[PDB]
């Protein structure tokens, strides 16, 4: 199939730099029109830039023009876009989208539309000092405790993507000091708790934070 | 005969809609697509397709509708049965009788459908004055003894208008040439000012795909009526000065001397027109205009100049008025990768002149035919505005008259 | 430059039509796209170019532009349709692609679930670091709205509690921590979370 995957996401000054990178696989990159749509948190989409098929014709947005490039390595299969002069406005996901349309026409009634959209890169424009969390077990259903960090997001898995299966993940509280905090948990049955060992993996990428933890009866 | 030789900023063209005195062209809830407007001397031809379907092929004269504004009364219309089969007509007129060669195609258009097309054409000759109880003089589909393309598999009519020079006829055509059989050094394209294109770009963007089977060559199709009982058609291909995918051409005289243009359906968006050196062979003297282009899409949208692969574009053809300066006219849509916004342009090479918007900034508007005259002295010229009604929901072509003011004020 | 606009929300009873409204200043004239935008999911594409379908989106979904509205309409509305819907366009009087504000579509009618609430008492490598905290997490639970009580020993207490997110599963979920000191956690020799959905209350104990 078609697939995005962005990265390069995370967390800088105002006026900082930051370039996100958009790995595409699934069909002839050169011959269509990528774009970046960035999205902030519990609000609507919004087109940032996009680029030819061959990189001939870069658009930008009004909002982000003279801050924002974007390039295209066709070579490489790999969408860029360059961020400078960084706003605290310019927080939110950033999403690569691939112009879906396909055939011979001369002319298109909607010349813009995207699919797929990848899944999104989350950039946070902030002034605060990152937090590392605090990995802690919720011993038996069992969990993994992630106090006070910030900022989103983390990420965690059971047994290194080897148990998937009733792992509910709960999305993070912001605490009134503004550093965030989740948990999640898997429900296994009571026979098979003294020889299945079970560590969650969580990894917060902006504080380099990368916890392997055991949860073991008390 | 002089007319407004300056850019200037007051608004001298005053464009007057004509679309009802063409009765045919204003029908309520009916699509009308694929516009033909062809004028010559003092007569005129034009065609639409009412998607009880319908094909319509008329012919009249270009009359002072009383106020001293000119318009098109019809004189004989035909109706030509099977209209799924008619396709890409095009129209040249020639002592009282207008001959227009079209296509017949049962696998679609042949654009579309290159491969499985049947190649067959017809050619029926309409008279501008019919006579009552006439047959072979109103309406006559001629014979045709043979169709010379040469080293091309394919010929066609791909152009509204052409012109007569003496007993022969010039259609613009387009000839269907094996892909493989196509004979092109890369190194030719200009790809040294564009950093982002590649040596076999505008190679493979001679086909409405990198892939096609055929490529597309722009020409004309030659008709001379002195050459038996039965003429035969033979094709003129357009020579490689600044090539460009087959689009609709159109070739028409203008002060004496034939003036050719060529759509931009590739990445040349640069308008494509200029006077003819030689009929045959084909060379046409492109003006190095770098003002009027056409809306596109995403990869080679307006104003796009270098080598891409793409086939995007629309119709908008200009009409020379003025040779000494080089001053022309027509109907161009004010947008970069959309049809919208029709606006009546006079230009030069280099610049401008005076505009005239003939809608709003968002109408739908593709097509356009421009063919300019005289009438009592003065320059006017008729425009062709393919546009969206907002209420209807259908495309519909529209006739605008619009005089070249002598003054600049 | 170009202004789309969208109601904010659209509530429609199962199986029944959902028409969602797009409006913009002579949008006949222009190609309206829908995207349709899960939660914690990327956005998907169910309709372009005013009415054509993309291959694997149901028959069901159809568009229609006409005049200053263009109306994607949901026929036979499912439960899973209940996602967030934007209109696209693009407006050549400044080369940008637009979309609207958005509509969160709520589908009527669907029954009341319960709180799968547990609580999991301070663990003991954080109770080492004389510092404690207690997690309250509740599961699956329609309509998406709760209380939380937090009790010491039976006896109410004066703790950070999370809006309430819709999880995968049209169900809802949410979570709440209480921050202790401590001496607290063993001072007191009980403590339970008790949260209440629709007129019915759940609870969950823990001993140390
Ligand atoms: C081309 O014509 C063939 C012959 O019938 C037909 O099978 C095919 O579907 C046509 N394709 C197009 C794109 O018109
Ligand atoms: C194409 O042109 C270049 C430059 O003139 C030349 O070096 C090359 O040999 C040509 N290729 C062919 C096949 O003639
Ligand atoms: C047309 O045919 C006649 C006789 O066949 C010939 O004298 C004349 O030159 C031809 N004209 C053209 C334009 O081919
Ligand atoms: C355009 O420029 C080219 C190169 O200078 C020239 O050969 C051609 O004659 C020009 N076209 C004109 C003057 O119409
Ligand atoms: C169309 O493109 C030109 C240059 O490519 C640019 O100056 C103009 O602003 C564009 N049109 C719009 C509406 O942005």
């Amino acid at each position: 199939e078609v697939q995005l995957l962005e990265s390069g996401g995370g967390l800088i000054q105002p006026g900082g730099s930051l370039r996100l990178s958009c790995a595409a696989s699934g069909f002839t990159f050169s011959r269509f029109t990528m774009s970046w749509v960035r999205q902030p948190p519990g609000k609507g989409p919004e087109w940032v830039s996009g680029i030819s098929g061959s990189g001939g014709h870069t658009y930008y947005a009004d909002s982000v023009k003279g801050r924002f490039t974007i390039s295209r390595d066709n070579s490489k299969n790999t969408l860029y876009l360059q961020m400078n002069s960084l706003k605290a406005e310019d927080t939110a996901v950033y999403y690569c989208a691939k112009d879906g349309f396909v055939g011979q026409q001369l002319m298109r009634r909607g010349p813009w539309w995207f699919d797929p959209w990848g899944q999104g890169t989350l950039v946070t424009v902030s002034s605060a000092s990152t937090k590392g969390p605090s990995v802690f077990p919720l011993a038996p259903a069992l969990g993994c405790l992630v106090k006070d960090y910030f900022p989103e997001p983390v990420t965690v898995s059971w047994n290194s993507g080897a148990l998937t299966s009733g792992v509910h993940t709960f999305p993070a509280v912001l605490q009134s000091s503004g550093l965030y905090s989740l948990s999640s948990v898997v429900t296994v049955p009571s026979s098979s708790l003294g020889t299945q060992t079970y560590i969650c993996n969580v990894n917060h990428k902006p504080s380099n934070t990368k916890v392997d933890k055991k949860v073991e009866p008390k | 005969n002089n007319i407004c030789l300056q850019k200037t900023s007051n608004q001298i063209l005053k464009p007057k809609l004509i679309s009802y005195t063409l009765p045919v062209v204003g029908q309520s809830g009916t699509c009308i697509t694929d516009p033909l407007l062809a004028m010559d001397e003092g007569y005129f031809a034009y065609s639409h397709l009412e998607r009880s379907k319908q094909r319509i092929i008329g012919v009249g004269e270009v009359l002072d509708r009383g106020d001293e504004v000119p318009s098109l009364f019809m004189t004989n219309v035909w109706t030509p049965p099977n209209p799924n089969t008619v396709y890409h007509c095009s129209a040249v007129y020639n002592n009282e009788f207008y001959y227009v060669l079209c296509a017949v195609s049962t696998v679609g258009d042949p654009i579309l459908n290159s491969t499985y097309w049947s190649g067959s054409l017809m050619m029926t000759r309409l008279a501008v004055k019919p006579k009552s109880n006439g047959g072979g003089y109103n309406q006559h589909q001629l014979a045709l003894r043979s169709i010379e393309k040469g080293r091309y598999d394919k010929v066609m009519p791909y152009g509204p208008s052409g012109i007569k020079q003496g007993d022969t006829l010039y259609f613009p055509a387009v000839g269907f040439l094996v892909r493989t059989e196509f004979k092109y050094n890369d190194s030719n394209c200009p790809i040294t000012k564009c950093q982002y294109s590649k040596p076999e770009n505008c190679r493979l963007s001679m086909g409405i795909r990198p892939n096609s089977h055929y490529i597309l060559r722009s020409g004309l199709l030659k008709y001379n009526l002195s050459d038996g009982e039965n003429p035969k058609v033979v094709f003129i291909e357009i020579s490689d000065q600044r090539l460009s995918i087959g689009s609709p051409s159109k070739i028409y005289d203008s002060l004496g001397q034939p003036v050719f243009y060529q759509a931009s359906f590739s990445w040349d968006t640069m308008i494509k027109f200029g006077d003819v050196l030689t009929v045959n062979p084909l060379v046409v003297n492109w003006r190095n205009n770098t003002v009027i282009s056409r809306p596109g899409q995403s990869q080679c949208p307006r104003f796009n100049t270098c080598p891409e692969i793409c086939w995007e574009g629309v119709y908008n053809d200009a009409f020379l008025i003025d040779r000494i300066n080089w001053i022309s006219a027509g109907v161009f849509l004010d947008s970069n990768q959309t049809a919208e916004n029709p606006v009546f342009t006079v230009f030069k090479d280099n610049e401008i002149l005076y505009r005239a918007q003939l809608a709003s900034e968002d109408t739908n508007a593709q097509k356009t035919i421009t063919n300019c005259f005289l009438l009592k002295n003065k320059i006017w010229c008729i425009s062709l505005v393919e546009i969206y009604d907002t209420g209807d929901n259908v495309i519909r072509p529209k006739l605008f008259a619009v005089k070249i003011p002598e003054q600049c004020t | 430059s170009y202004v789309l606009t969208q109601p904010p929300s659209v509530s429609v009873a199962p199986g029944q039509t959902a028409r969602i409204s797009c409006g913009g200043n002579n949008i006949g004239n222009k190609g309206v796209h829908w995207y349709q935008q899960k939660p914690g999911q990327a956005p998907v594409v169910v309709v372009y170019d005013d009415s054509d379908r993309p291959s694997g989106i149901p028959e069901r979904f159809s568009g229609s532009n006409s005049g200053n509205t263009a109306t994607l309409t949901i026929s036979r509305v499912e439960a899973g349709d209940e996602a967030d819907y934007y209109c696209q366009v693009w407006d050549s009087s400044s080369d940008h692609v637009v979309f609207g504000g958005g509509t969160k579509l709520t589908v009527l009618g669907q029954p009341k679930a319960n709180p799968t609430v547990t609580l999991f008492p301070p663990s003991s490598e954080e109770l080492q670091a004389n510092k404690a905290t207690l997690v309250c997490l509740i599961s699956d639970f329609y309509p998406g709205a709760v209380t939380v009580a937090w009790k010491a020993d039976g006896s109410p207490v004066k703790v950070e509690t999370t809006k309430p997110s819709k999880q995968s599963n049209n169900k809802y979920a949410a979570s709440s921590y209480l921050s202790l000191t401590p001496e607290q956690w063993k001072s007191h020799r009980s403590y339970s979370c008790q949260v209440t959905h629709e007129g019915s209350t759940v609870e969950k104990t823990v001993a140390p």
